[PDB]
């Protein structure tokens, strides 16, 4: 486009949302502290991946 | 609280590793600058008669 | 949140049930061995869902 | 809780704990099941959600139950074997 | 009453307590049955995960 013209996104296309963007990393964190509290439970390292 | 923690290994290793996963995430989210806020709060009114 | 409610309780109520169809015990000590028998299984698992 | 309470290996542990488990199991999902048909089935009037909602946690929970019914002893098994 | 599995009482109740512990005894068999066959099941599974 010319020589003096700039975009920018507002509205919905500021913030992006949700899936896709790092929701799986709080699947993911959560699943973490999971196995954490299963190798509490279990006090074994193996045993929470059954 | 000692001879408990003592036979169960893992459990205060959980307690820890979490300890530093609140620690480590509390840095990123946590805002750098040289001290603490030291004034008294100054307002001011400004005006300019030509 | 009526799944996870229904699951605790009927834990709690069968494994007394089984324990006193096999045993033969008097039911508040069927279920004072039997609570002493599923504990730190709810509990882990309430440390683990949240 | 039978192999460090009373010394069983696990082949014969686990038969005995599914078999201890195998009623409240199934009476949790039958109720559950049922439970949640209440979303997956009405029509106007907040469906969308009730549905959306729904839908996925009785599919979900069909499958995880009659799968892991099965898969989970083994689970265990093939675990508890290879490290130890 | 020690291992009373309500077999012999009334009509449908027996029938299915009877027809139950029939059906998880037919259970702990065909599980006991996948049990002699680690690795085949674990073959499903992985194809489950894809």
């Amino acid at each position: 486009l010319p020589t003096g013209v700039g975009y920018d996104w507002t509205g919905m296309s500021y913030q992006e949302r949700l899936s896709g963007n790092q929701a799986p990393s709080l699947y993911a964190i959560s699943l973490i502290v999971v196995f954490l509290c299963l190798a509490a439970l279990y006090e074994s390292w193996s045993i929470p991946f059954s | 609280m000692p001879n408990f923690f003592i036979d169960r290994p893992i459990f205060a290793w959980v307690i820890a590793i979490i300890i530093m996963l609140a620690g480590g995430l509390a840095i990123l989210k946590l805002p750098v600058a040289q001290y603490p806020t030291i004034a008294p709060p100054a307002v001011t009114i400004s005006a300019s008669y030509p | 949140a009526i799944g996870l409610l229904v699951d605790d309780a009927i834990v709690v109520v069968e494994n007394v049930e089984r324990v006193m169809a096999e045993e033969g015990l008097p039911p508040k000590e069927a279920t004072r061995k039997s609570m002493g028998q599923i504990q730190g299984a709810l509990v882990g698992i309430a440390m683990v869902l949240s | 809780d039978l192999m460090d309470k009373e010394g069983k290996g696990l082949i014969e542990a686990t038969l005995d704990a599914v078999r201890m488990r195998l009623r409240p199991i199934l009476m949790t999902s039958l109720a559950f099941i049922l439970g949640v048909m209440p979303l997956v089935i009405s029509t106007g009037a907040g469906s969308g959600a009730q549905n959306a909602v729904g839908t996925g946690v009785m599919g979900g929970m069909v499958t995880a139950t009659v799968l892991a019914i099965f898969f989970v002893p083994v689970f265990f098994v093939v675990v508890r074997r290879r490290f130890s | 009453a020690k291992g009373d599995h309500g077999e012999g009482k009334k009509g449908f109740f027996g029938w299915f307590n009877r027809m139950f512990e029939k059906s998880t005894h037919h259970y702990t068999d065909s599980v006991g049955g996948i049990l002699r066959s680690t690795g085949r099941y674990l073959v499903l599974y992985l194809i489950i995960v894809v």
